[PDB]
């Protein structure tokens, strides 16, 4: 799909089973959930943007459905204002930026 | 993470 | 141009004649650029980013080139990590999400 800027970039994911709203950011590095529980093992990390650093925890190898495009990668999880999608997995289903 | 709000 | 998204989205912008180097940030409602001297009056503006909430200062009406695309709108000055450049100027440049 083409996505105009007027309005936040929020879109449907799909995740864990679960259905969630999540913003496409181009600014962050990184996919970033609010809590959940997610399969496997993890390990913390700080995340770092406006306003200072979060604890978070890192999940890897986590399939996610982006508006039906399947993508694999790096879930963080951990007390965000909202659902983030990254870089990380906007590579993975082709998105960029176009002006 | 570079998200910003209003 | 056609950005892709394996590295940041970091592009030259120009404002008060000075080169700088800025992200374009679809998960940021704002523009936000570090700590410089802007011309005129500022008013308060409470952001909120991924660590928690942050003073900045408003300047609206300001001059900035991205890319060598003009946009004249409002800017935010303080504390953030990167500067950052939000939809508010992202839609000014004509600026979408594809994929």
């Amino acid at each position: 799909p083409q996505i105009t800027l007027w309005k936040r970039p929020l879109v449907t994911i799909k995740i864990g089973g679960q259905l969630k709203e999540a913003l496409l950011d181009t600014g962050a590095d990184d996919t970033v959930l609010e809590e959940m529980n997610l399969p496997g093992r993890w390990k913390p990390k700080m995340i770092g943007g406006i306003g200072g650093f979060i604890k978070v925890r890192q999940y890897d190898q986590i399939l996610i459905e982006i508006c039906g495009h399947k993508a694999i990668g790096t879930v963080l999880v951990g007390p965000t204002p909202v659902n983030i999608i990254g870089r990380n997995l906007l590579t993975q289903i082709g998105c960029t930026l176009n002006f | 993470n570079l998200l910003q709000k209003k």
